[PDB]
């Protein structure tokens, strides 16, 4: 009762010996040519058939392969909710605003 | 056109401008910054092809640059930058005029402060001694042991201490107990299994005397009336000392091992965060700073910059840190340049190299978190580390002629459609 | 005087020694990828016109 | 070590031999005589005398490094060191009550890059 | 080795104690007392102690 639901986005560097055990399949978007010849080698009914495809999908819009649908197909997914953020920096506000004063010697202190 | 203004101008979150177009420069080119900023970059080209009259553009429109007038006199905005030049060429783009108030600090070989007790191991053995020689081992334990003795000395208070704890420990002290230790010469009279000096006493403690000044040993000799033997490290340091002796001689690193402030005196312990505030520029109040290593040597240029990257990155965690216990983030942004990348930041090499690469593929990885970006510049890609161009999110590029490179991106680049590979080698001299 | 004869729906599991000595075979739809390629790596008499039916066939045929 | 009849143990600073370290070293650090060829008190270095530094010092430095408190010192709720029987609380920070439908979380970002794999191959 | 007081080495068979290995070792092999746990003939193995053997077995045979 152990599975797997590996995620990245340039597969060609990951171990083939993983890849050749997943049973489904999905994509997106897809534009590197490296990227879609090693899926293309990996799949006959993803043959030039429908490998044409990826570079030019929309967001939001997938492609789904394998034994459990009842037949290769493309999807378009809804929103999810709710959204998940990472709560990162803004350099380009953070710079329109004045000059700001430290105290040096308050971070030595964990220093 | 009308389109394509409505298209690449009035579309986007965070307008930042770029430029104009290649085939309407009636028209203006307009990205989003907060992702551009906030996440590495790269750069790439080839002679001629006018990149840093390009970087140059983009940071003095960052500051709020434009026909050398500064906008922003009445009010010094944020922003942060640290460049690493070697050619000293940017100093003439920020180099205003008085009637502009901008601020700007300078650097290089003559005012600058980098002391050597601030590195760990590896730094100084790179720096004081080689690795060509049997009984090394016994040496370099000899240096540790006397490093440790003198950081206890002169800093008491405090306990476990290393041979890597940066705290102040003079040298001078070391070579004159290595000297010491050199001429040394024990007795071996019944109970004298001991240090004899010139006026016959026994000493107790070599860290307790060693360190001030030179002694005087008796002759090593076994005759019973006197009967002593030499120093079990007699004779056994030229070689170091001498390079020691040499090394310190040097004029051209006074910035470095004399290191005098303002006042003429020499450095301690308690100014430690003055050496910092410079690489910032919280001591001038000037947003960008500079460091010019033309006029420096030749063989401890990576161990100046793993020094630096290492003082910033320690900087940027702890007081994002102070300020997260405030449930916040920092907003002391930080932008970082390294040019010339295939110099210091080889594809392969030897331990010579090594260093800075972890100083920096460190901050390539988790600075994103913290407030540190990188910006990379190279005509020579396939000479660099792929770990840390792999990690970089939006690239630029200029004409590009030379195959084995062409190769190497398009390996990379995720949008590069097949249309488009055909026409690096066919771009002009300020198109990108 | 004595024979075997095997069942399975997941080869993949099972030891190939075995595998490896029987004479006759038959198959009906599989779907999975691993099976068929394991299943290719053994049969004797696999033309690759005959690889690509295996999951192309319909119920009730082998 | 002496090199003296009788001596064919290691000698002490105390000028007095060692039976047996398995039950010594771990104790503390100790003094050793110095290594002399005067036959009346001679003494010669182990083999394995000044060859181990650089192992050491890595260790020295690594243990002092606050960022891995959770791996070297880490201390459950009563602000103890942990010992071999509760090996199970450990694994249920993953699982949580076989019912009820458990998810469980881990961030990286703030773990250094270096120990990475070995957290993961671990869990 | 016997395990007794003042005796942290090996002791050969005819219980005679061993000052220097290099000088004794190479002329030829040696003989020890048992390594009997009896307080009054304490005596342990050795640290390297029934691991030389397919490794002492290859060499006569090469
Ligand atoms: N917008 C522009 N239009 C036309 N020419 C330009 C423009 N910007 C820069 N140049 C030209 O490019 C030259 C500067 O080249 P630059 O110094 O950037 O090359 P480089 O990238 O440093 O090459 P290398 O590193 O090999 O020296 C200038 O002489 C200038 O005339
Ligand atoms: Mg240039």
């Amino acid at each position: 009762g152990v599975t797997l639901m590996v995620v990245s986005q340039r597969p060609s560097e990951v171990s083939e010996t993983i890849f050749s055990q997943c049973s489904n399949f999905i994509s997106l978007r897809l534009t590197n040519a490296v990227d879609q010849t090693y899926v293309k080698s990996l799949l006959p009914d993803l043959s030039a058939g429908l490998g044409d495809l990826l570079p030019n999908l929309a967001q939001g819009e997938f492609l789904i392969v394998g034994d459990a649908p009842l037949m290769p197909t493309v999807g378009h997914f809804a929103l999810p909710v709710p959204e998940p953020h990472s709560r990162s920096v803004n350099y380009l506000q953070e710079w329109n605003s004045g000059w700001r004063h430290v105290d040096f010697d308050s971070v030595i202190d964990r220093w | 056109p009308a389109v394509l203004e409505g298209i690449f101008s009035h579309q986007i979150k965070s307008p930042f401008a770029l430029g104009t177009l290649g085939i309407s420069p009636d028209i203006k080119l307009k990205i989003d910054g907060d992702r551009f900023f906030s996440k590495h970059v790269a750069v790439v080209g080839s002679t001629g092809s006018g990149k840093s009259c390009a970087v140059a553009k983009i940071l003095q429109t960052a500051v709020g640059i434009e026909s050398k007038a500064n906008a922003h006199k009445a009010a010094q905005k944020n922003s942060h930058i640290v460049i690493f030049d070697i050619h000293a060429e940017y100093a003439a783009a920020f180099n205003l005029e008085a009637g502009e108030a901008f601020t700007l600090n300078l650097l290089g070989v003559d005012n600058l402060r980098l002391p050597y007790w601030l590195m760990n191991a590896q730094e100084l053995e790179q720096i004081f001694i080689e690795s060509n020689e049997h009984n090394s081992h016994n040496q370099i334990s000899q240096f540790r042991h006397a490093v440790v003795r003198n950081k206890c000395k002169h800093n008491p208070t405090l306990t476990n201490l290393s041979f890597d704890t940066p705290v102040y420990f003079s040298i001078d002290e070391v070579v004159t107990y290595l000297e010491n230790m050199n001429n040394e010469v024990i007795g071996k009279l019944a109970g004298e299994g001991k240090p004899k000096l010139a006026n016959e006493t026994l000493v107790s403690d070599r860290d307790e005397l060693y360190f001030d000044a030179v002694q005087s040993f008796i002759v090593a000799s076994q005759a019973a009336a006197t009967k002593a033997s030499n120093g079990p490290f007699n004779g056994e340091f030229d070689r170091m000392i001498l390079r020691l002796h040499t090394r310190l001689a040097d004029p051209r690193l006074q910035f470095l091992f004399y290191p005098k402030k303002e006042d003429g005196e020499d450095l301690a312990t308690g100014d430690f965060a003055d050496v910092v505030r410079q690489f910032v520029g919280y001591m001038t109040k000037s947003n960008v700073s500079i460091i010019d290593l033309s006029g420096i040597p030749f063989e401890v240029l990576s161990i100046v910059v793993s020094l630096i990257s290492r003082m910033i990155f320690d900087f940027g965690f702890h007081y994002s840190k102070n300020r997260h216990v405030g449930g916040a983030v920092s907003d002391v942004p930080i932008l970082v340049v390294c040019e010339e990348a295939h110099n210091y930041l080889p594809r392969s090499g030897g331990a010579a190299y090594d260093a800075s690469r972890k100083s920096i593929e460190r901050i390539a990885k988790e600075g994103r978190k913290y407030g540190v970006t990188l910006m990379v510049v190279s005509q020579r890609p396939s000479e660099v580390s792929e770990t840390i161009f792999s990690q970089c999110s939006n690239f630029i590029s200029l004409r590009l002629t030379n195959a084995v490179d062409q190769t190497y991106v398009k390996s990379l680049l995720p949008d590069l459609s097949a249309g488009l590979g055909d026409l690096l080698p066919n771009l002009a001299q300020g198109e990108f």
